[PDB]
């Protein structure tokens, strides 16, 4: 059996918080090591092939426009900086509906309505709160199974679907929840360890 | 438990006649905490005869060796090189090389293949 | 500061229990005398703290009242002799056929040595001596808190 | 006094540590004891701190032209593209060029571009 | 230096409430770019909308979308901002929706360093 | 305190570790008497967690 | 067995009047563990005469 | 400086009260006499200040005065020998049959050895030993305030 | 949970203000 | 006394460090213990810090060229070109010329461009 010693100094390390995390975020060695890591995987940028040989000049002229609008470069980068800063990231597609409940039914790539695409918007986890249903909560064999189904941002619940979620290391589904179902926060993973060096260098 | 012997490695102590000092006990705390708020290397310190202050302090140069074995062989357990998981090879150990290259990237993550087959 | 009675100390003093041998206001002098020596700044975090600080308090005043009082009887032919006579612990002393020899105190200094001279001061001493144990530690803060240790303490 | 400089020139290799920029750059040259700046920390400053600058001043720059161009009377839109930031010697700047004509030649002679291009 | 900075290109227009609606690239008079000045933080006072402060959903949440800077506010799309790590939304007023000075990443260390080569 | 440097550029060493990121890409260079950065952390961080970062980018 | 000793390399002492300590046996005990709790490089520790602290380590 | 009353020298010494065996003008001599051996100047920081330095400079006086009586009395023959009678802690003495021996004070140095040599030398000595405790330092600079510490102490 | 030292030690680091940016550059 | 030189070179670095000036220049050689200056060294000051008070210059020339093209009976206005500052040795830069003329000789005989330019 694991001694009770080592159980407890390994159960110490528990989930600071999310209001711990963004304290902690503004010492230098946890931002830089949450920044430079998907900063630099971003630096280089990305082609478009499609299934054709290359996209007509035109359309290639649209989507740098629309890239250029809607800053993706430094959304993906933040959200990838605030995915290492906190446990969890969500980022929600903002796209206008005549339904008023559009944000409650399942994403389907067919509900449109052309010319709506406004741009996306990133979440922190404070400002969100993940709802489970009973059937992502009953079934182990569900491959939804601790999954938050929706998400109530303000009010209103965005389906799970509609939104891109990520998160961090993946705790295992007995502490999952006490996550808040996101992931392993990598300021509770330095917050120790960063202060001792910066105490040492002093 | 190199930082944290490190932050109390010298313990300077002096030797006061510790029952003249409860007689008044209060300017003796005060003088000699502006003595610590005010501590310098160009100051000097007056204390009396029969008076020593002495100073200890500690030796760490030797901690680096048992942290970095000990984190060497969690990478030992893991199967892992110490490059992968340390970031980088410890203190004093040879240069990664070709051999734990063929080791790793091909012997590990072949069986890890054949897991996901 | 702490406040001199006079019930007390003469019922802690049965000697000097004779007003008109020891007035009022000669122990009260002696007392803020007493009061230059050991601070009576009462304390709760002080090692003479309360009640043994006012026995040390007092056990000086005795000390002084003892030591002026051989001053002022004295005697050489009914009076004070000239430069007055002097303290310090009788280490040995002989009258007629009866002889005492004393044990020294271990007296280092000055202040110890002129505590000594009366069993008062003796008493004083005594318990300065025992409260004089350890010491005090000035400055330093608690380094260790930021430091995770066995167990998960002060992570 | 033997241990000051490895004290000092730990503290300045922090502070470009703070400042994303190599001692070399900063104190003019390595700090004590430390391993001969190279080619990791090249690549490190010169193409990606410079990279992250440069898409910084893309806004301003991508809007002084628009206010530009189009203020003015024009016919085509702006683009910008920037210059390699190497800043390489001349003997390393001909090497450059004559691996690049080697590469023209190659090509035009196996028929893939034109001396035009 | 400081948290952020404040890049904004000087254009002629009739209208005196011209740095109020949103930026068009159509609304020109050419011959009117004069050039670009940059203004210091304490200068500017960046001002919220209760549409830009209600809904975390928004995308312009936390996003100064008004900046007086001389009693009159410009308008965000007008002037370009160019802003540190950008702290998180919690404490993002704190840093008066700027960003994080390397002032103040640099203020001990400088001085520890200074000191002790001193 | 010539024994104070090794604990600084371990503990600065161990916060690379956390990190996943190169002590030179952290610290601006390798810590104190550790052995020059190399291809091996090149390939390590170049194109292992980077490749991760971009498998979560799409 | 490195780390293990290593946790226990250090082993300062301290010679202090056990049998005058014994009177008292909490304010001391209180005061030495106020010392223990806020030790640092910076403190200085008074004590008495006939006390020689004295401090042993590993190697 | 301090200004020297004859009331409270003399409520303090008994001995001393007959103006006539010691004048006002002898007291104040030996008081502008003593301020040489501690300095007078009264300052809210000096571990002498206040009540205990003045004190200690009556205690002196005592001492002086004391030193000065053996002087004029004498005596040899009914005045004062040739040399005058030195002064020094009487550590045995015997008259007739009895025979006294007293403990010797630490005296390590010619101040320390010339107060101990009275009795009101005595008590100045056990004064200025029980306030001297710990010491001084000069010079220094608050050098640690610029530097963080644990829980954002002095940053 | 995070202990308080460590806390206070993270916090302490705030925002300095512009007028100190200004007179440290 | 065997401790100063430490001391000595550590603050004559310190001043080639604000004067971002190599301390092989200002100095005369790198200071004590120090590595020896490099390829970094010289990019860091022969093509940064020179570039920047080459800018600083331009201002200066160009007033100086309008003024005097302007002024004097010219026909068509005037622009400036800086000479790389290098300050190569003999053999490196006949090398450099080489490498230049094999440069020279792989596009014209690609049909590149003319030997007129």
């Amino acid at each position: 059996v694991v001694p009770t010693m080592l159980q407890d100094w390994y159960n110490s390390q528990g989930f600071i918080g999310y209001q711990a995390c963004a304290i902690i975020s503004q010492h230098w060695l946890v931002d830089k090591a949450c920044s430079m890591s998907g900063e630099d995987a971003a630096r280089n940028g990305w082609e478009l092939k499609s299934d054709g040989r290359k996209l007509s000049d035109e359309q290639s002229a649209l989507i740098a426009r629309r890239d250029m609008e809607f800053r993706v470069k430094d959304n993906l980068v933040e959200l990838n900086r605030f995915k290492n800063v906190f446990g969890v990231r969500i980022a929600l597609f903002v796209v206008e509906s005549d339904d008023p409940d559009y944000y409650e039914k399942p994403f389907n790539p067919d509900g449109i309505t052309p010319g709506s695409y406004k741009g996306i918007s990133q979440i922190d986890p404070y400002w969100a709160m993940p709802q489970l249903t009973a059937g992502s909560t009953a079934d182990p064999s569900s491959e939804h199974f601790y999954e938050p189904d929706f998400w109530i941002i303000s009010g209103k619940k965005y389906h799970r679907s509609h939104l891109v979620v990520v998160r961090g290391p993946q705790p295992p589904d007995i502490l999952k929840p006490t996550y808040i179902f996101g992931g392993i926060p990598l300021t509770q993973r330095i917050y120790e360890r960063v202060y001792a060096a910066e105490r040492t260098a002093n | 438990e190199a930082p944290l012997l490190a932050m109390s490695k010298r313990t300077s102590t002096i030797h006061v006649d510790v029952e003249k000092a409860i007689a008044n006990e209060d300017a003796f705390n005060a003088r000699l905490a502006f003595w610590i708020a005010n501590r310098d290397n160009h100051g000097v310190k007056v204390l009396g005869t029969d008076e020593s202050m002495e100073q200890f302090d500690t030796n760490l140069a030797d901690f680096d060796s048992i942290i970095m074995n000990q984190y060497q062989l969690v990478a030992a357990i893991a199967k892992t090189p110490a490059t992968k998981l340390l970031g980088t090879s410890p203190k004093g150990f040879n240069a990664t090389g070709e051999h734990e290259t063929i080791s790793y990237h091909e012997e590990l993550e072949s069986i890890q293949e054949h897991i996901f087959d | 500061m702490v406040i001199f009675d006079e019930h007390k100390f003469r019922t802690l003093f049965p000697e000097f229990a004779d007003p008109a041998a020891y007035p009022d206001v000669r122990l009260q002098m002696y007392f803020d005398i007493a009061c230059e020596f050991i601070s009576d700044r009462d304390s709760p975090y002080r090692i003479l703290n309360g009640k043994a600080l006012e026995a040390c308090l007092y056990l000086l005043t005795a000390h002084l009242l003892s030591l002026s009082t051989m001053q002022v009887q004295g005697a050489a032919g009914g009076g004070v002799t000239a430069g007055g006579t002097q303290g310090g612990f009788i280490t040995s002393a002989t009258v007629g056929e009866v002889s005492v020899a004393k044990l020294a105190p271990p007296a280092k200094n000055g202040w110890q040595w002129w505590l000594s001279g009366t069993p008062y001061g003796q008493e004083l001493w005594a318990l300065l001596s025992v409260k004089a144990v350890g010491g005090f530690y000035i400055g330093g803060l608690p380094e260790r808190r930021g430091f995770r240790k066995v167990g998960g303490t002060f992570w | 006094l033997a241990d000051f400089d490895s004290i000092i020139m730990n503290q300045y290799q922090l502070v470009a540590a703070i400042a994303k920029t190599p001692a070399t750059k900063l104190l003019g040259t390595s700090p004590k004891g430390f391993n001969a700046t190279g080619e990791h920390e090249t690549i490190s400053y010169h193409e990606e701190l410079e990279s992250i600058q440069e898409h910084i001043f893309d806004p301003l720059l991508e809007r002084h032209y628009l206010l530009l161009a189009k203020s003015e009377e024009i016919d085509v839109q702006l683009e910008i593209v920037w210059n390699p930031v190497d800043s390489t010697s001349s003997q390393q700047q001909a090497e450059l060029n004559n691996k690049k004509a080697a590469t023209d030649e190659i090509y035009i002679n196996s028929g893939v571009v034109s001396p035009d291009e």
